[PDB]
DNA sequence: TCTTCAGCTGGTTGCTGAGAGTTGCAGCATTGCTGAGTCTTAGCAATGGATACTTCCCGATTCCCCTCACAAAAATAGGTCAGTCTGTCTGGCTAGTTCTGTACTTGCAGACACAGGGCATGTGGGGTTCCTATTTTT
DNA sequence: AAAAATAGGAACCCCACATGCCCTGTGTCTGCAAGTACAGAACTAGCCAGACAGACTGACCTATTTTTGTGAGGGGAATCGGGAAGTATCCATTGCTAAGACTCAGCAATGCTGCAACTCTCAGCAACCAGCTGAAGA
């Protein structure tokens, strides 16, 4: 059959979801992620969804201009594909 | 009924009177409340500041007008103490 | 200190192309929008288009959509205006000028002007002349067609030189100007008063509204001192 | 508000694309719509009164019939037409 | 009690994440580092909010609190209070 | 007398007297002028106005009534000032603006 | 004869308490004093900030308590805040 | 009656009372309790204590019988707690610390 | 009096030098225009938000606890000064 | 034959030398020349400390110290040992100020 | 939560290099120092050296000079020691636990011990063994050659088991430690207080001082109850 | 019998460390009162169980297109060197600026009557939203 | 035959609109103290001026890093398919946040004091100079 050539479809996502503002992240796992990791701290706590809906798009966010940083990064050195180097530089760009 | 004592009607009322029929969310209201909170506590504490820094125990206009130029970057500064001397001017006359 | 600088004068035949630059200098050149308008003298100045080079973003007047193309470069503070496929009636002087992205500043420097020859709301100026000696008043009427929201300035040039701008947001004096003119006027009727009048005064005189997306002059008036 | 009318009114006094909708007796103020471009002025009347999904002509029919019992904009017994009143004209 | 919930972000969802970033093409070594930071930014975000809320002798996190500890960080958020 | 408020006086929406209390109990200084809440005011209209006016022009250019926050986003990030203003803000589903690479795109 | 009151004299007793036989350059007195008024105004802002979000008109053992749990990282803040703690105590029972 | 200090009080050396006297007049709170100024005081002798005992561990091992802020800054930067307390910072006549970079060693 | 032309008064084995403190081996030819604009674009930033700061405080000189504000203003906090 | 060094151990040895040497790297006249440079279009006249002019001098061979180790991760990322503009381009875009 | 991954027991015939791991988890590895020591019957134990991973920065003792070797891995989070040239009185468990890098803080928890097996300030536990009932009263004495600024640990030490950290800074009781146990005591002269006593304190305890840069443990106190 | 070298006695000119003077600031003795600690209960949102379905994700295949390994160049920048041009460090000298001291004054804090704007609530017009019954041609 | 046009019941969202009420911002009066115009002491910034020495810089050789080209290869983009949690409503519970009432603990305000801190001045000592006196050497 007809099959279409990479890349064109991976841009063709990359306008719409750049256009779309609704969450990506699914809202069972990330809940429970985030009970697990404050559970080392004080055993049961209580999170109403703003607080989560707040968890979620501060990651969302800090997680879109940390993969458009290392987007910079990697087509500096002529590569269209990332790798953990990148991401190392990025974050120790930035200071992490 | 608890009197949360939100910035949202202000913003509404100037929303009104520059776009006479465009609509609004309350999700924006929000977005709208906690930018100007921001700039408020932003702007109040380099006022504070910058009355600590020349002994003075208050805050008038040209501390503040100060914390606006140097807060607001480029046109803002200028177009702001404009608007800010014009309000203060006429208020004065009362 | 700010710097807007332009090309010569060009002589050029029908049909082709043409590349010219607007080089400036003295300020920050990503915060700054670059306007272009053209002088043609049977119908006044006509506002082209603008570019933001912060984000590369275009907007062009649909009466020259096509026959107009806005390219910047960054690096340089260089940006170019192209006209393409240049017909007869193109003969004019061509402005690049500067203005803030905020919609209260309007066109505060211009560049000298590069004279090309070739081999909606309606604003309206009422008077379209006057005479007048060193002392008097004088009231010049910027009705407009559609409501403004205060968004008008007003301009002065001398012949074969760059406009000054006058006014801005109608009311509120520009940098350098003296405090003998003063705008007055909003909504649709708008008008500048005139203090006092020496003999550099006398020059054409534009109101320039930007409350809407294309920006219209008026029909221009010249005045006469002594 | 009431602006349904009231810009039905208005692009037939302004005379823009006559292809959907056009006059046939201006005196009287009845009109006959078209049953081909009803999609387009569906998708055109909601995108301007910012709706939430997409406007149908059975559903603007149920609109419309509300001002027949007011007694101000009326309906008569022809195919694809509907009609004003002289004060509202 | 929960565990291993890191790789409950699906590899689709970081998929999505690049894609909103404008991100072409991706490893597949990026996927769990980018859960490890991911992990390290809510170790942190939620400490700060969780002494905030123990200063308060609250056991219910607000997102008000939430948008503090953002804010002490730099990541200052808006909407939420 | 008769009750005047001095954002009725002065001109403005934005009310003085609720801004010279939450400079009174905001601990910033132990006296306040009479001038700086008018001055608040007046700045606030200003930001609040001007950016009201980017995202009712980018509702406008996609035809939509309501202002929705990717409006707001496309208003402040679309500007360089109010991009150095605030630059390390997030805010509630704005999103990012359209902008690939020019090399990622196809020959 | 201006008062400038610096804290020099103090980390200079403090330096000779922990390290006897060590001089030390004014230079290094001016980075300390900095130091300390740097840090001191952080963790006053931060408790009078914290002091805010509660409602609370004071700042007592509890609001510094917790901030220089947020400020200083890990063990420093768990070292930290066992010194003050006894400190307190000490200067509790006088 | 006698007076005693307050870090005589407490057994410390930072003063109880100008920590007191900075934190009324440092437009905070009109109240301040009781143990914020000495708790203050507490981790600020800490934090002086530590810095300076680092740098007098650079003085001793460079064998120096005086701290520069070299000494100060080869304390601050060789603790990634200190050093992410002090992220900001910069340093009067202190200089860098010495690192290399593994590429640019010679191969042999 | 008027002073001109010292954008171009730092060498470039000035540069050199800071490279070298950099912790870099080897440089270009190249890098000594951006880093003059760099260092420009810095210093102009920090003379303007310090004089802000001495012309709200009436005065004509500018000492140096204003420099520690303007430097602490961009989160970049200058030690050892006051 | 005069003996030459070989390229890099020089370059070496100054990153030994300036790694340790703690005095400033900008000559102080042409310095306070340029901040006075800096100082005409704001103002005229300044005065200016020397405690001052050397604070700002300390602050800039910082933030220069700064965005070079940065072009120095930046450079090695890409395989290289040259520096160039985009290095210091890129530093300055992930750094936020552009 | 803070785990100290180690390896078991080697059965090396002498002059063999061995390198073992201290892998570690549950906590922010960089963070936190790693020191190492070894325990012999006849010397009791002995510090070796340490690496903070942030700078590679290592310290060995001078007696352990050439024979030690540290390597640290921030990739994997491991730390390997690598002995050479194996002497024939290196049979020895081997053990390496985890130190802050202040002077305040001290070994807070420890690895399991690596028994491998081959084919200055002089500071001395005063009491030599302890025979207790139920409730008795007991004082350790940790009398050292000069002078620490209170920069004394004690630690217990199950037979065949890690040691357990007991008190910091000679006065501050540890995480976990019920109140029971206190040290008292600054300067040279120093104090261990238990006041009730159980079955499971029959063990060998230690103090341990580290003011100075060559670390050095006690003689060993062995406790007994009933 | 003269000059010349040398030391004592008395007054001068600096020199210097400790008794003494001085002043801004921490600590001690009340006090009231007001913000903070405690108990109670309403009430409202969070947590867990139920269920369908529907969208998403995990798993095998392909291939093709980036990327890394390697050779040639060829710009391009580093190591020496001659001449230099300029930074610096000395000493002085204004002289515009800055701090200290007062009067007073004028704008701002405290306290009380109030009433008009702001908040939550509910309602009503003006729209949307689905689906089922009836009637004319294409 | 058949489906677009025609009514209508029944809900469903949203933007204003009215109202109760409540609570806090205006207003007026009284007090009061921080800021300021003014005058003078001092202080250090800019400039001046000369000697000098050492970094700067253009030139040059050379070596070596980078870039461009070729090419294999393998890794992920794209696609199909089938199962599996995500979630949208729906409810029960409960617990825990907060308003309100009550009671009181410590801290701002006031006044006095006393030690804190280098500072202000002081009386004895080191060197300088001359008159007086006395021994040495011609």
């Amino acid at each position: 059959p007809h099959r279409y050539r990479p890349g064109t479809v991976a841009l063709r996502e990359i306008r719409r979801y750049q256009k779309s503002t609704e969450l990506l992240i699914r809202k069972l796992p990330f809940q429970r992620l985030v009970r697990e990791i404050a559970q080392d701290f004080k055993t049961d706590l209580r999170f109403q969804s703003s607080a989560v809906m707040a968890l979620q798009e501060a990651c969302e966010a800090y997680l879109v201009g940390l993969f458009e940083d290392t987007n910079l990064c990697a087509i500096h050195a002529k590569r269209v594909t990332i790798m953990p180097k990148d991401i190392q530089l990025a974050r120790r760009i930035r200071g992490e | 009924r608890s009197r949360k004592e939100s910035y949202s009607i202000y913003v509404y009322k100037v929303l009104k009177q520059v776009h006479p029929d465009t609509g609004i969310s309350s999700k924006a209201m929000g977005i709208m409340n906690s930018f100007v909170n921001d700039i408020f506590e932003r702007i109040a504490g380099e006022a504070s500041r910058l009355a600590h820094y020349n002994k003075r125990s208050t805050i008038t206009s040209r501390e503040i007008q100060t914390a606006v130029r140097l807060l607001l970057p480029g046109e803002l500064a200028k177009h702001a103490v404009s608007e800010g001397t014009k309000a203060v001017t006429k208020y004065t006359s009362s | 200190e700010v710097q807007l600088q332009q090309s010569g004068p060009e002589l050029v035949e029908p049909g082709t192309s043409v590349k010219m630059p607007c080089k400036a200098s003295g300020y920050t050149f990503t915060s700054y929008t670059i306007q272009w308008v053209k002088q043609t003298p049977r119908q006044g100045l006509e506002w082209i288009g603008y570019i933001y080079p912060y984000n590369a973003g275009t907007k062009y007047n649909e009466k020259f959509k096509g026959k107009a193309t806005l390219t910047s470069d960054k690096s340089s503070s260089t940006v170019y205006m192209e006209l393409s496929s240049l017909t007869s009636e193109d003969s004019a002087v061509y402005y690049c000028a500067r203005k803030s992205s905020r919609l209260r500043s309007t066109l505060d420097y211009w560049g000298q002007g590069t004279s090309v020859t070739v081999s909606d709301i309606k604003m309206t100026q009422s008077p379209s002349s006057m005479h007048a000696s060193l002392g008097e008043r004088v009231t010049i009427t910027c009705k407009a067609s559609q409501d403004i929201r205060s968004y008008l300035s007003w301009y002065q040039q001398k012949p074969w030189k760059s406009p000054k701008t006058l006014i801005y947001y109608a009311t509120s004096l520009a940098d350098g100007v003296p405090s003998r003119f003063s705008g007055s006027g909003s909504g649709q009727d708008f008008s500048l008063t005139i203090n006092n009048l020496e003999s550099d005064d006398t020059a054409t005189y534009y109101c320039l509204q930007h409350g809407e997306s294309p920006y219209t002059f008026g029909s221009g008036t010249k005045l006469e001192i002594k | 508000k009431i602006r349904l009318y009231q810009f039905l009114l208005d692009l037939l006094r302004s005379g823009d694309m006559k292809d959907s909708i056009w006059w046939v007796d201006k005196d009287k103020g009845t009109f006959q719509f078209s049953s081909k471009h009803k999609e387009a002025l569906a998708h055109r009347w909601g995108i301007q009164k910012c709706n939430r999904k997409k406007m149908t002509y059975q559903k603007m029919a149920r609109a419309l019939r509300n001002y027949g019992k007011t007694g101000e904009v009326k309906k008569v017994k022809k195919k694809l037409t509907y009609q004003f009143s002289g004060e509202v004209l | 009690v929960l565990r291993d919930n890191i790789q409950g972000i699906t590899k689709p969802a970081i998929r999505r994440l690049a894609r909103r970033g404008g991100v072409k093409r991706i490893s597949g070594l990026i996927y769990e580092e980018t859960r490890g930071v991911l992990k390290v930014f809510l170790e942190n975000v939620i400490r700060d909010a969780v002494t905030y809320t123990e200063h308060a002798k609250r056991k219910t996190v607000t997102a008000m609190d939430v948008v503090y500890a953002l804010k002490r960080q730099g990541r200052t958020l808006y909407g939420f209070g | 007398a008769k009750a005047k408020s001095r954002s009725s006086r002065a001109g403005l929406q934005f009310p003085v007297g609720r801004v010279h209390r939450l400079l009174r109990k905001g601990n910033y200084a132990e006296r306040v002028g009479a001038g700086a809440p008018v001055y608040m005011a007046a700045v606030l209209e200003y930001l609040t106005a001007e950016i009201l006016e980017l995202a009712g022009n980018a509702a406008r250019d996609n035809k939509k009534c309501r202002i929705i926050p990717r409006h707001l986003q496309l208003a402040i990030r679309n500007d360089e000032e109010l991009n150095k203003l605030l630059g390390k803000v997030t805010i509630a589903q704005g999103g990012v603006l359209p902008n690939i690479q020019a090399v990622l795109l196809p020959k």
